[PDB]
């Protein structure tokens, strides 16, 4: 219950001239920690801190940058982790826990959720620091399956989610309106939800064109 | 513009010499028939008679257009002859474009190299060769009377392609609007 | 000498003209009305807002190449020189939009690009094609970094063909046209390989000569040749955070290298994952509803040995470019096969060619009545 | 069809079927392997139907369909009873 | 262009004809001089337009639209070329 409180000040800061000089790393950084604590997101608040760290490499913190990166991984597949990589210099990309979470983001965005949950520290300092991180990760796991998949196996969806069998499998199945299938699949989408042809419905190419041919 | 710069649009001279002010070629293709001229009331008196009980001849003409599209190549034979008007007129027009270039600059370029290679004449005597050379090619200024009807007949193709336009467009308009049953 | 003293003179002139346009473009409509009335040429006072802006963008990062850590010039440019011209009353001409373009020039140089929603929202002025070219040039980069290439590919084709109808004719660009043309070429070549065989977006902008060159490159990159990705990154890495040109390549000072590293380290990690995705999806969707035999046959091509064939294919399928499903009962891999059609590349040209007749009689019937 | 028309020829009549087709009398599917020779409806009605414009067919001429028939058949048929 | 307006007016006179013919017998004793004359020449409408109901004929004439647009398409490419040929003459 702190997001909309500081959102006004952050909105006023980001739509001004207070985002190029490293003098506003006392409000934006606290807003990144608020974003973490509430599971609500503002991208420019993170991007301003990243700019101030990139432009003058003298104020680059570890906790705040890691909160920025994890809050970018929660709101996938939005280009938040893009803008995270877009500023942090390779020298700063090899510090704890910036490098580890950059590797987590590399595995998440490419949809290597199995290798992510495996190589990831099952209990890290900042995964609990970001409220509903695990929720937001498994939402993004289920997002790509909801968009670009038809029918998943009982084990295969639990494998995609990571380190589950049936309990949290069914919790994430019944959440996104996914049914069961006979011996033995989880009904994600229909068998007609694959092809989705975008434009073979061309060449009604007369009516509105002959409006610019009458003369 | 024709009327001002006269006589008349002469070919080898007096062509570009009037295309300097540049005569307009197609201008005021005048309107034709708009008003009830009152040579009509008697034609209306035959119209009403043939719209009435004697409606055999009015419907004859209505029915007559049924077979102008049945067997005629309204598009195919026309776009054929107009395309062979393109290949003959427009392409020999382009050969005229290369040939007036074979003279004004191409030949002229080494007429210039004929003038320049002798230090532009001798101090004490002629200057025979310089005066003898630049023998002006038979086109000295665009050959712009072939090219007059040139423009007018490449625009004959324009109003012939505007023909071909309203042929295909409103025929296939009637197809995709009417058939769908 | 001959560089830094001239750079300082130029910067001072740009801050002077930034103050002059910051003062008399909020309340006053007297000097604006004087400038509309007395000097008949509308050219010069719209030229200044680009001529000064491009050399200021140059000189700022030129100085920053030395003052890398604790930089003055970018803070002097953005907050004082650009934002002072940005956040004001719009000059009712081609000045108001060019002030937003002058800020967006440095707003793109800095990789802090998110106000694309605001910059286009507050740009409610008549989008004259001169400004529209620079709009689709700068806004295009936001859509490129938005990782939505199916939408971003359409933007760069407008600026790269240059059918936008820009005719000035008073050196407005200025002095750097082939640089912007080559930059649009490289950004379009980057967008081409990321989606092929979906586009079918590379006929318009650059035609069959360089299309076949970048096409052979595009096939090599997708088949697994990393040399094409290397070329594509190397030719584009300056084009992201180049001002117009650096100061002077020296060996003694270590300052000039630090921004060049900042340019290299940023736009590599982004495009390396795109190059991997290009090879992941490379293989054409030959068949839709595959059985277990040649499912394992195409699992071989995806990634074999051995371990972790199934999970790796799953990872390669979850990339927003492979909609498929497994029927465990029947053992049936039901996949998509997304293809498109061509013929309607002759639809926007029929109007272009009607205006190409008008174009045929623009200059020539100008001559005609300057000749009579 | 070779039985339908018992002329002196079998071979030269078959290549007289195609000779008529190639030299623009009618429309047939010439040299089918299983030898099914359909005539179609109508697919190439331009000038090789009536060979060329003058018909070789007395009061048979069955319904083919093509251009402008749309407008003028629609108003002919309308106005016969009006 | 406006023979389409004439063809429209003709097709609506046919409609207003057919409507009163129906609705006159819809009440009682109408469509006397229409049943197998205007009805004979209502199936004579669908004799020539439409073609029975072939969606391969829809495909045929939208493929003809592709053809006919492309005939006038290069007609307009010649339109531009008329100016680029004979008006380079005017330099």
């Amino acid at each position: 219950a702190m997001f909309e409180q500081m959102r006004a000040n952050v909105g006023k800061l980001l739509k001004g001239i207070d985002r190029y000089n490293p003098e506003n790393l006392a409000t934006l950084e606290r807003y990144v920690e608020t974003q973490a604590k509430e599971n609500a997101y503002d991208l420019e608040a993170n991007l301003a801190v990243l700019k101030l760290y990139q432009f003058n490499p003298a104020f680059f913190q570890t906790t705040v940058t890691a909160q920025i990166l994890l809050k970018a991984l929660t709101n996938l597949p939005h280009t938040d982790f893009t803008l995270c990589k877009c500023m942090i210099d390779q020298a700063h990309q090899e510090e704890r826990p910036i490098r580890q979470i950059l590797y987590l983001g590399d595995l998440l965005e490419t949809c290597h959720f199995q290798a992510f949950w495996q190589a990831l520290d099952e209990n890290m300092d900042l995964l609990e620091g970001i409220t509903g991180f695990e929720d937001s990760v498994r939402k993004f796991i289920c997002h790509v399956v909801g968009i670009t998949y038809q029918h998943i196996d009982r084990w295969l969806l639990a494998e995609m989610l990571g380190d589950l069998t049936d309990s949290q499998l069914k919790m994430w199945m019944s959440k996104y309106g996914w049914s069961a299938d006979e011996s033995g699949q989880i009904f994600i989408c229909s068998q007609e939800e694959s092809i989705k042809p975008k434009n073979i419905v061309e060449k009604i190419d007369f009516d509105s064109v002959s409006s610019i041919m009458a003369s | 513009k024709l009327m001002e710069v006269c006589k008349e649009k002469d070919f080898s001279p007096e062509a570009l010499k009037k295309a300097n002010i540049t005569f307009e070629h197609m201008f005021e293709e005048v309107p034709i028939v708009i008003k009830n001229s009152h040579l009509i009331n008697v034609l209306m008196w035959e119209l009403e008679k043939k719209s009435a009980v004697a409606d055999k001849h009015e419907l004859l003409s209505l029915a007559s257009s049924n077979h102008l599209g049945k067997n005629l190549q309204l598009l195919m034979d026309r776009v054929d002859e107009m395309s062979q008007d393109i290949v003959k007129y427009n392409t020999y027009m382009r050969n005229t474009s290369k040939q007036q270039q074979q003279k004004h600059q191409y030949q002229q370029r080494r007429q210039q190299e004929n003038m320049q290679r002798q230090s532009r004449g001798e101090p004490p005597l002629p200057e025979e060769d310089l005066s003898k050379l630049f023998k002006p090619p038979q086109p000295p200024a665009r050959m712009d009377s072939l090219l007059i009807a040139g423009q007018i007949n490449t625009y004959c193709q324009n109003i012939k392609e505007f023909t071909a336009q309203n042929l295909g467009k409103l025929f296939m308009a009637q197809a995709l609007q009417e058939y769908n049953n | 000498q001959w560089l830094w003293d001239i750079i300082d003179e130029f910067i001072y002139q740009f801050q002077s003209f930034s103050q002059y346009r910051c003062k008399t473009a909020k309340k006053s409509e007297e000097e604006i009305d004087f400038l509309r009335s007395n000097p008949k040429i509308w050219n010069v006072h719209s030229v200044l807002n680009v001529l000064h802006s491009l050399v200021d963008k140059s000189n700022i990062n030129r100085q920053l190449e030395v003052y890398t850590s604790g930089g003055d010039p970018e803070s002097v440019a953005g907050e004082y020189g650009r934002h002072s011209l940005y956040k004001m009353l719009g000059y009712f001409s081609l000045v108001g939009l060019l002030r937003l373009h002058s800020l967006l020039g440095d707003y793109y140089q800095a990789i802090k690009v998110l106000e694309n929603i605001e910059l286009n929202k507050k740009s409610m002025y008549s989008r004259v094609p001169e400004c529209q070219v620079t709009t689709y040039y700068y806004v295009g980069f936001a859509y490129l970094m938005m990782r939505r290439y199916q939408d971003a590919i359409r933007v760069f084709a407008n600026i790269l063909l240059y059918i936008q109808r820009t005719k000035s004719m008073f050196q407005r660009t200025t002095y750097k046209y082939e640089m912007i043309n080559k930059q649009n070429e490289q950004m379009h070549a980057l967008l081409a390989i990321a989606l092929t065989m979906y586009p079918m977006r590379i006929d318009e902008s650059i035609h069959l000569q360089l299309r076949e060159k970048y096409g052979d490159k595009m096939l090599r990159m997708q088949k697994g040749d990393p040399q094409v990705y290397e070329e594509l990154f190397s030719y584009s890495c300056p084009k992201f955070l180049s001002p117009v040109v650096p100061n002077y390549d020296s060996v003694h000072p270590n300052y000039h290298k630090e921004p060049f590293l900042q340019q290299l380290k940023v736009f590599s990690d982004e495009v390396q994952q795109q190059a991997q995705l290009s090879t992941i999806r490379s293989f054409l969707k030959l068949y839709t509803t595959m059985p277990v035999a040649k499912l394992a046959g195409f699992l071989d091509l995806t990634e074999q040995e051995f371990r972790i064939q199934l999970l790796v294919f799953k990872h390669k399928m979850k990339n927003l470019v492979w909609t498929s499903g497994i029927s465990a009962l029947d053992g049936e891999f039901q996949s998509a096969s997304e293809v498109d059609f061509y013929i309607d590349k002759d639809m926007i040209h029929i109007a272009d060619t009607k205006v190409a007749r008008r174009y045929g009689d623009f200059f020539i019937r100008q001559i005609h009545k300057f000749e009579e | 069809l070779t039985s339908l028309v018992p002329f002196v020829d079998a071979f030269q009549l078959e290549r007289a079927i195609v000779d008529a087709a190639r030299h623009c009398d009618l429309q047939v599917r010439i040299d089918h392997t299983s030898r099914t020779l359909s005539f179609g409806s109508d697919l190439n009605y331009a000038t090789r139907e009536d060979a060329p414009i003058g018909p070789h067919l007395q009061s048979m001429p069955s319904e083919q369909i093509r251009n402008q028939l749309t407008a003028m058949s629609s108003v002919l048929a309308k106005a016969l009873e009006v | 262009s406006d023979l389409q307006q004439v063809g429209g007016a003709s097709a609506r006179i046919q409609d207003a004809l057919s409507t009163v013919l129906q609705y006159a017998e819809d009440v009682l004793s109408g469509k006397v001089s229409a049943d197998n004359t205007v009805g004979r020449f209502l199936m004579s409408l669908v004799n020539q337009v439409p073609k029975i109901v072939p969606d391969d004929f829809e495909t045929m004439l939208n493929s003809n639209i592709n053809d006919l647009l492309m005939v006038t398409y290069l007609a307009n490419l010649t339109q531009s070329q008329i100016a680029l040929n004979e008006k380079l003459v005017n330099l």
